């Protein structure tokens, strides 16, 4: 099925980085993420 | 046992090293620009940071 994940930034455990900026939306061995304000 | 271990370190075992796996600025890593190693690196999952 589909289902939705919480997540929180952790030092080894989830790092949240930036959006790839030569691939252009994320390299290997990553994940998309979003995130509210 | 001052003189017998007095010995500086010096990097071995490669890139396998994890001495110096996480960078800093102490030391410096170079390579040539626009070569095979960089291809090798840029394409690695590990060797990413």
């Amino acid at each position: 099925d589909h289902l939705s994940i919480v997540t929180l930034e952790e030092a080894p455990f989830v790092i949240v980085e930036s959006v790839d900026p030569l691939s252009g939306t994320c390299m290997r061995n990553t994940v998309p993420c979003q995130k509210r304000i | 046992a001052f003189l017998v271990l007095d010995r500086p370190e010096e990097r071995i075992t490669g890139i396998n090293d994890p001495r110096l796996r996480n960078p800093s600025d102490k030391f410096i890593y170079a390579t040539v620009k626009q070569s095979s190693v960089d291809i090798y690196f840029r394409r690695q999952v590990e060797l990413s940071t």
